[PDB]
């Protein structure tokens, strides 16, 4: 939201699902299904974890639309 | 590329995951990804008879990896989602909050302070002048290195 | 990314400036990212290279 | 028939089909005052209520679609 | 009955065969369908 | 005018984008032509493998888009009231990218000429062809990296 | 990709914005058709073709450099298959 | 008259406008020549594919159209009181399109002759060779796309 | 402006940045192109030399990186306020690195071609080729080190 | 600025500093390749004598060291306020070593290759060619000493 | 007929030169001093390329 410590809170929630699924996997091709999704979600989250634009020093773009006649 | 020696780990899962995510992060236009996935869905649903019908010269490899383009696109749409680009457009899904005066005439640099950006993706505020581009490029050239 | 710099007296160090210092200087960082880090960066480097 | 799916009639049908799908949303955007097409110093300012032109444009697409789909459906 | 694609690899073996000569074609029909079978060509350094 | 901004400052920026696109265009054209001639000559006796022999030209095409993107990026920051700094750095980046692209184009063409002959006998060395020729795009792209790095500083105030 | 998409959008939609209901609608139709022709063909095919092979680079020369530190010969069980017209 | 826009801005404008066609002609001529020189024997061998053999020359022609449109657009916006800035812009655009088209013509010319003769023995190499030759015009179009927007930019930002 | 900080001083800084990578990219491209034809010609005969012929192609990339490591370093010292001295010190390093890299690329391609020529005839000589290749790298950093010495040193003492 | 210490002397200073490395390195690389071709040619024929004929390249590899030592020795005396006398000498000093190294590299590169190629027939030709190659490299040596006192008097006669 | 193609190409050098010659004078605005040679050079080079091909 606005606090960068929220990253740890939203990280632990996904890590819990990851560890839970590592144990619970469908029996159909279980030994590869249990390992695929856990990586399909890893960066899936990590690259989102860095999208946070907060704590930004650089200036923000001047406005161009909203003509304001 | 080459076979591995005896009892040498094969990079099956790395191929399943990384290469599609790489291709997705290559480009993420919503329309382009959706359109590309349209052909993938058509091919996979018609595979009932395509599997048996003759594969054209240009269609041999295409039919070979019909299930790959699906992953390509399903990751491309997400990768572009954080970029908030649909043919260079954005509906301002979330709200971030930005400061502007009561009135302003263009041609002047206008500063807007941050009180919290989009929880997911980047805010629409970077749709302005070259300042937005020269911030976005610096932002993006770092995450690539980190992820690599 | 975590710690801001406008509110802090220390200005934001350059995106990539901690490279030349590790070699020419015996530990002088000149970017002031962290005080104690100055005396341990060269130490980490010397374990790495040895 | 003179033009069929192998005569690229199906290509014409699919080409015409995917026009209204976005002309509808662009007409909605014009109807709304999203100022993402006219509310700028450089953008032409004829008023957001110009969705009538785009809506008119969307009309002809069904003309091609319905005509060219019936023949191919007869083929299948 | 497979590998995990992370740590477990393929594990296999080789043997010396002592098959009867008369069932060579008989055995071939069977193992030729799907047997995961390959031969170490001892018939080397020989001409047609 | 002031020594900061003489009259003909924007001339350099204007010529920069043209040169940047143009050198890359020359390099890409040379490479693609010299490769395609060989590919089409060879495929006659190996026509089955035409499609897998097309990778070199689609590879070489990227230099053109590199030039286009750098040229448009430079053009976005053109003006007559700009700083003479912002007249020279533009041409510097443009010529860097152009010459890098030209070198990459020559290398790719030279390698591809013999690659197809090598593959003309057996299909194994497809990987070898790609591996040998896949070290030129890095050269061609380093110019783009440095160009975008330089032009970033351009935006700073003229004073 | 971002820049090329932006420039194509700018040179297509703005041109299409010509306000005229007597001859402008047909011009908009033609521009709309060519915009699709280019979006599907040249803003997708070449880009994806380049992207997949660049990703193949980024995977191979990075992982396999220290991953496939060895080579093993292939296994190919003898099995039946179809044959058809040929030399 | 000011220190910004001397009288030889129209010099640059006119030279750029002329250059917009001064080169494309050379590339088109080179491509057409190197295609026609070889097309003759192949047509002689099989007097049935000349219609299918028109693709190279026609595809080489359109670079001339590329040059023509650029020249006409530049001519639309020529004057004498314009800022020298605009003159420099037009000068750049002209050559940028011109010898880019020249490079495209040189590239297509060398490959047209190779492609035509291949068909004489491989009937279905026709589809193959067109893929290769497309990239020539794909390259050529970039000069036009950059130049049209450069010309557009040359208009709004003016001072005299 | 002051005689020590003229208006055209950063022109040298801007040009040198491009030249430093240009004079290395051309050399790397030439070397890799020369090696590619030889490796492609040889691999078909002896079907195992792909993996054990990777040295020169990666040394080309090393030269390419050698370009960037110096090119980027000089960027942040540039500006409209530094002295003409800054431009001189920048261009000196740029030309030094560029020409040293060019010499390295010129030698490496020829030596690699010669070495791979006998590769299919001396399966023993799978390390003796690297002998000269590394011994040919004796000058591969002299330009780099002198450029680093100049840049980080003369980046001060404005007066 | 003053007449004895103008602002454009650092141009000559920097060119002199950076010119010594260039030509010496070029000659070194030229000799390296032109001789290593001979080693590669002889190795297949003689896979027995492959660690006893590397003298030519290594001897050709010392001129680079010479050019580097002179270069850095000049460089460490780099500063803004220098007399025009300071900038005058350095360019000559750098170019002298550069071209002397180039000249030595050419001769060593060709002679070492010729000798190593011809040595495969008769064994004793090795010691025969050693002296001529070492003298060829000594030719390069002779430039450095002159450069030395050149640098020394670049400041031993300091006036203003 | 290719020879008459060449002749028709050559006619261009006259059908244009006469026009510009018709509009030359002593006192001329410098703006209308370069456009003429701009047109002439373009026509000349186009003719040269056509003839070469």
């Amino acid at each position: 939201m606005s606090s960068f410590y929220t990253v740890v809170g939203v990280f632990i929630v996904v890590s819990a699902m990851s560890v839970l699924f590592w144990i619970m996997a469908p029996k159909n091709n279980q030994a590869v299904w249990r390992s695929t999704v856990i990586l399909t979600l890893a960066m899936m989250f990590l690259m989102w974890a860095i999208t946070f634009l907060c704590q930004l020093h650089p200036l923000v773009a001047p406005r161009r639309s909203d003509l304001r006649p | 590329y080459g076979i591995a020696q005896y009892r040498e780990i094969n990079a099956g899962l790395p191929t399943i995951v990384t290469f599609p995510f790489m291709f997705a992060i290559m480009f993420g236009d919503m329309g382009h990804g959706f359109l590309m996935t349209l052909a993938a869905l058509s091919l996979v649903l018609n595979e009932k008879k395509i599997n048996k019908m003759k594969r054209g010269e240009i269609f041999d490899m295409a039919f070979t990896g019909r299930y790959i383009i699906l992953l390509m696109g399903v990751f491309s749409m997400y990768t572009g989602f954080l970029y908030n680009d649909i043919f260079s457009k954005t509906m301002t899904i979330f709200k971030s909050g930005w400061k502007w005066p009561d009135h302003w005439k263009k041609g002047e640099s206008i500063t807007a302070t941050s009180v919290g950006t989009y929880p997911i993706g980047l805010d629409w505020a970077w749709h302005g002048t070259e300042n937005a581009l020269l911030f976005s490029n610096s932002y993006k050239m770092k995450l690539s290195i980190l992820m690599g | 990314w975590a710690v801001d710099w406008v509110k802090d007296g220390k200005p934001a160090p350059g995106l990539l400036n901690m490279l030349i210092n590790m070699f020419l200087s015996p530990g002088t960082i000149d970017d002031e990212l962290y005080p104690h880090q100055a005396k341990v960066q060269v130490f980490l480097l010397l374990m790495a290279l040895v | 028939r003179p033009v069929v799916s192998t005569g690229k009639a199906w290509c014409c049908t699919v080409l015409s089909a995917f026009g209204v799908v976005i002309l509808s949303v662009i007409a909605h955007l014009f109807n709304t005052n999203h100022e993402s097409f006219v509310g700028s110093i450089n953008d032409p300012e004829d008023g957001p209520a110009v969705a009538h032109t785009v809506y008119l444009a969307a009309l002809v697409y069904l003309v091609f679609f319905v005509f060219c789909g019936f023949q191919v459906y007869l083929a299948r | 009955e497979k590998e995990e694609a992370i740590f477990r690899s393929a594990e296999m073996a080789l043997v010396q065969f002592y098959i009867p000569q008369e069932i060579s074609r008989d055995s071939a029909y069977t193992l030729g369908q799907l047997g995961l079978v390959q031969f170490r060509d001892l018939n080397s350094k020989v001409r047609a | 005018m002031t020594e900061l901004c003489p009259v003909y400052a924007p001339f350099f920026g204007a010529i920069g984008c043209a040169s940047a696109i143009i050198f890359t265009s020359l390099g890409a054209a040379y490479g693609t032509a010299k490769s395609g001639v060989g590919i089409c000559a060879t495929c006659v006796l190996r026509p089955d493998l035409l499609f897998k022999n097309i990778v070199p030209v689609i590879m070489a095409g990227i230099i053109a888009i590199y030039g286009l993107v750098v040229s448009v990026l430079v053009c976005y920051s053109l003006g007559q009231k700009q700083a003479l700094y912002t007249g020279f750095i533009q041409l510097g980046a443009g010529l860097s990218v152009g010459l890098s692209g030209l070198a990459a184009g020559f290398a790719i063409g030279i390698v591809g000429d013999a690659g197809v002959r090598g593959s003309s006998q057996q299909p194994r060395l497809f990987v070898g062809m790609i591996l040998i020729l896949i070290f030129a795009e890095v050269l061609g792209l380093y110019g783009l990296i440095v160009a975008l790095l330089l032009n970033s500083r351009a935006t700073q105030d003229v004073v | 990709h971002a820049q090329l998409s932006s420039v194509l959008w700018t040179m297509t939609i703005q041109i299409a914005f010509g306000f005229r209901g007597f001859v402008g609608v047909f011009m908009t139709v033609a521009l709309f058709a060519m915009w699709f022709a280019l979006t599907c063909a040249v803003l997708v095919l070449m880009e994806g073709t380049s992207a997949m092979l660049h990703s193949l680079r980024l995977h191979w020369v990075e992982s396999m450099s220290k991953f496939f530190v060895g080579e093993g010969l292939p296994y190919e069980p003898f099995a039946f298959e179809y044959k058809d017209m040929e030399v």
